[PDB]
RNA sequence: GCAGCUUGCUACCUCGAUGUCGGUUCUUUCCAUCCUGGCCGUGCAGCAGCGGCCAAGGGUGAGGUUGUUCGCCUAUUAAA
RNA sequence: CCUGGGGCGGGACGCCCUUGAAAAGAUAUCAAGGGCGCGCAAUGGUUGACUCAAGCGGGUCGGAAACUCGCUGAAGAGUGC
RNA sequence: UGGGGCCCCGAAAAUUGACGGGGCUCAAGUCGACCACCGAUACCACGGAGUACCGCAAGGUAAUCUCGUAGGAAGGCGUUG
RNA sequence: UCCGCUGGUUCCUUCCGAAACAUGUCGCAGCAUGACCUGACUUGAGAUCGUCGGUGGAGUAGAGCACUGAUUGGCGAUUCCGGGGAUCCCUCGCUCGCUUGUCAAACUCCAAACCCCCCGUCAUCCUAGAAAGUCGGAGUCCGGACUGCUGGGGUAAGCUUGUAGUCCGUAAGGGAGACAACCCAGCCCGUGGUUAAGGUCCCCAAGUGUCGACUAAGUGUUAAUACUAAAGGGCGU
RNA sequence: AUCAUUCGCGAGGAUGUAGUACGAAUGUCACUGCCAGUGUCGUAUCUUACGUUUUGAAGAACGGGCCAGGGAGUGUAUCUU
């Protein structure tokens, strides 16, 4: 089931779970990675999508896994903080006869994100900026939208 | 004094915009009307901004338009003799200066038509798919409406 | 016949400053060449180029 | 399927603002209108009696008579003239 | 993402009929190349493999079951 | 009869509410959420008197499962479905 | 290091074929502007026809009259008696 | 015989000119009634397709978490209701708040632009007859398309089903290679001129036009359109 | 048109010449013996028949080989206008 299926935004939101039935649970477990308690990380980069798309929970989990692995390998287990800002709120449904009564059954969840919306934010120290940037590029390679990294804090600390 | 000259025809126009055109008496392309500067006419011109070119006309351009293209009932051409016999002004230039200054009115010419059916613009205009601010001809020409009126004589 | 044209232009999503040095006949010619150069180099229309100043250098 | 009741699609039509729910100001219920006066129809959801159809909410009617407590109004609906009966609790005078 | 060679979806053309599957005969085309030609890597000593690139000039057969397409099996074969 | 051919399935075949429906009105689909084919001499009318849910503190094997006191409480209750 | 323009790789289909074709490289492509010209039955002018309304008539007005399927209305042509 | 089903139905000009929609129907290839077209008459002074200002309706977009529900950590407490191995000797998930991070067709403390009723105003039409009324004759209830509404549904569809405007249907002529509906334009006949869209190297009327740059790939030489290949990468420029 | 002056980086623009010479046409005077029309062919532009079913017809949707003739809203009763 390719991500190109539930990728384009052509429809209203579908999120009120009390009027639907049986949504499969999301695959994404954690939303905060690295050192969750510390907030005094000087450099703070983020990954913003540049198109209006829907990102499935499996794509979110894949990007989170790759970014977390890269960050843990490079900066260490507590050398970074990672926050996945968006939750999969939209309910993705599928039409499983033909086209009679084609209103689909709920098959998953997705986050409906807007252009320039932050998806992941990574806070690190000065010397770990390139490792965080490389990991976040790897994470963006798993998403169904073109992405760009932006520096939120520490611009003068990097250059 | 707004000068409003229609540059786009009636096919594929909303009925509201076309009725605004009819109320301004602009039924055909290259037809021009002169209206006062009140907010009513301002709103009508803003409504029809996408099918006309408009601006502030000066007395010289008004005089030339009146002389070359003003008509009377029965399709008679305005003349200085008619102007002097039916108005207190000596010449068409003085009458147009009075009209621009606001101390006279085109309705002060008996049997004169409110529509001036101008020639097509010599050497073309800027184009009817873009506005003045985009390099086209549609919309607000300000005082440069007189240039288009001069080339449409 | 050298001019310095300072301004800012929209490069996609972000505005960018510039202080270009231009060889031209006069100041308005330099402004026209600035607009043409930025249209060529970035595909931006003259509404997307804001020439703050032109000064003989 | 969709019904054809009077209260069709009245969820927000027959709502009150947050800080006007409850007993409405009673002054609006004892206001008298003259013949030919123009009055708006702004239905009060708390007054469950005398209420015209919500289709005429937001319309200006002309008072043409009185039928007890209620007023008879000539109201334009598309191209027809309707006689709408309304208690003054749902009515409101036009200000000139 | 590509193709439209599987199956679906749809109902735009054809119901004053465009003869329906498979095989046979004959011609042609594509390359995403099975062999044949030229290359590169190799955890390539040689023999022989594995992976990839170019290349459509030629070849790509004979048989048992089954209407079969497909598939299974047999013995040849550079490959079938 | 409807029907993304027909059939099977179903009834969107009568009535009522929300969304769809694009802040007047109207608006389709085998569109989404659904409900109704009833119950009640009181579960009805009127008058009087009161104020609910839920928390906090006090009160005896009356246990953090009762009842009662005080404080908060525009309603988070109740109003048959 | 970031943000941009154009181009390249990614990029494989079946008769010989499609920027319309030829062809075109400081362009005959793209981007930002500009100049002149060509080019309708549009618009202007003249003449003419019909139409609508008015007018006893003569005639007057028409920028606000002149496309048209289903279809309505009016006036005419033709055949035989 | 009958059929709601198929085929045909013969001269000219002139004036006007639709609907492919709603409800009911053993209704769904039909019909009735209404909307829409046309003709005539009566009546006799207003009407509103447009503007501007004002009195009113907003609950859509957007925004937001104040309600209803979702939703992510950090921090502080519920000495409460509860998961773990006799003084319930001590471990602690939910629950309730202060901060972070996200949401909603069927949420709203907020809240547009359109739009709608009414009042005034200008504007247009109107005694050569407004609005209104009465009557005669119908056609029509297979529609389709483009541009928006992220319209709904759908993986999508030159798919299906809505809505506003405009078109084809019933629309010439000019231009896009051809093009029902894309651009100009609505078109009585003849002549002359100037333009619109689009184009100006040849085919083909007019530029081998000007200025400033880019492209080396024959990339491109393709307004819209379903007739135009993506993610990713490039010390190509 | 040509030329003069001026502006513009440039292609070109503006002013004057010039609303001039010309110009649809309307009259008039000479000259001429053809013209209109018809058949066929050529050059230039345009057009994929007709009727029908159709949202959409040049259709690879239906109908006609051709020509002549025949070939389709009529009467009674009743109602309305």
């Amino acid at each position: 089931k390719p991500g190109s299926m539930y990728r384009n935004v052509r429809q209203r939101s579908f999120t009120r779970r009390k009027y639907m039935g049986g949504v499969p649970g999301s695959q994404v477990i954690h939303y905060d990675m690295g050192d969750k308690a510390n907030t005094s990380f000087p450099v703070k980069i983020s990954l913003i999508v540049e198109e209006k798309c829907q990102i499935r929970h499996t794509a979110l989990e894949a990007a989170r896994i790759t970014a977390n692995r890269h960050l843990v390998a490079d900066t260490g287990k507590m050398g970074f903080y990672m926050k996945l800002r968006v939750y999969p709120h939209e309910v993705i449904r599928e039409n499983k006869s033909g086209m009679r009564r084609a209103f689909g059954k709920n098959v998953g969840t997705a986050a409906r994100v807007k252009p320039m919306q932050k998806i992941f934010t990574v806070a690190v120290e000065k010397q770990n900026f390139k490792a965080a940037k490389e990991a976040l590029w790897h994470a963006g390679q798993k998403l169904p939208t073109p992405c760009r990294i932006v520096v939120d804090e520490g611009a003068e600390l990097v250059q | 004094m707004y000068a409003v000259v229609r540059l786009r025809g009636q096919v594929n126009v909303r009925y509201t915009i076309e009725d605004t055109m009819k109320m301004l008496r602009l039924h055909k392309v290259n037809h021009c009307v002169f209206v006062p500067e009140n907010p009513h006419y301002k709103g009508m011109v803003q409504k029809v901004k996408d099918y006309v070119a408009y601006g502030k006309i000066d007395a010289k351009t008004l005089a030339e338009v009146l002389e070359n293209r003003g008509r009377l009932e029965g399709d008679t051409r305005l003349t200085e003799e008619y102007i002097r016999e039916n108005t207190d002004y000596d010449s068409i230039q003085a009458f147009a200066e009075a009209v621009i200054e606001g101390k006279s009115s085109l309705k002060d010419i008996p049997k004169l038509k409110p529509v001036f059916r101008l020639h097509p613009p010599r050497k073309g205009h800027a184009g009817i798919k873009r506005t003045v601010q985009q390099g086209g001809v549609l919309g607000n020409h300000d005082e440069n409406i007189n240039v288009l009126l001069h080339k449409m004589r | 016949k050298s001019f310095i044209v300072k301004g800012k232009f929209k490069a996609g999503s972000t505005w960018e400053k510039f202080t270009k040095k231009i060889e031209s006949q006069n100041e308005k010619n330099a402004t026209d060449k600035t607009y043409s150069i930025f249209g060529s180099k970035h595909g931006v229309k003259r509404s997307q180029v804001q020439i703050e100043s032109v000064a003989e250098e | 399927t969709n019904s054809h009741g009077e209260k069709r699609c009245t969820r927000y039509k027959l709502q009150k603002t947050v800080r006007e729910r409850g007993i409405s100001p009673v002054s609006r219920a004892i206001q008298e209108f003259e013949e030919g006066q123009m009055v708006h129809i702004d239905i009060d959801p708390s007054v469950q009696k005398g209420m015209p159809n919500p289709k005429f909410q937001g319309s200006t009617g002309k008072v043409i008579g009185q039928r007890g407590r209620s007023y008879v109004l000539e109201v334009r609906s598309g191209n027809a003239m309707k006689e709408v009966f309304s208690l003054p609790q749902h009515l409101k005078p036009q200000k000139y």
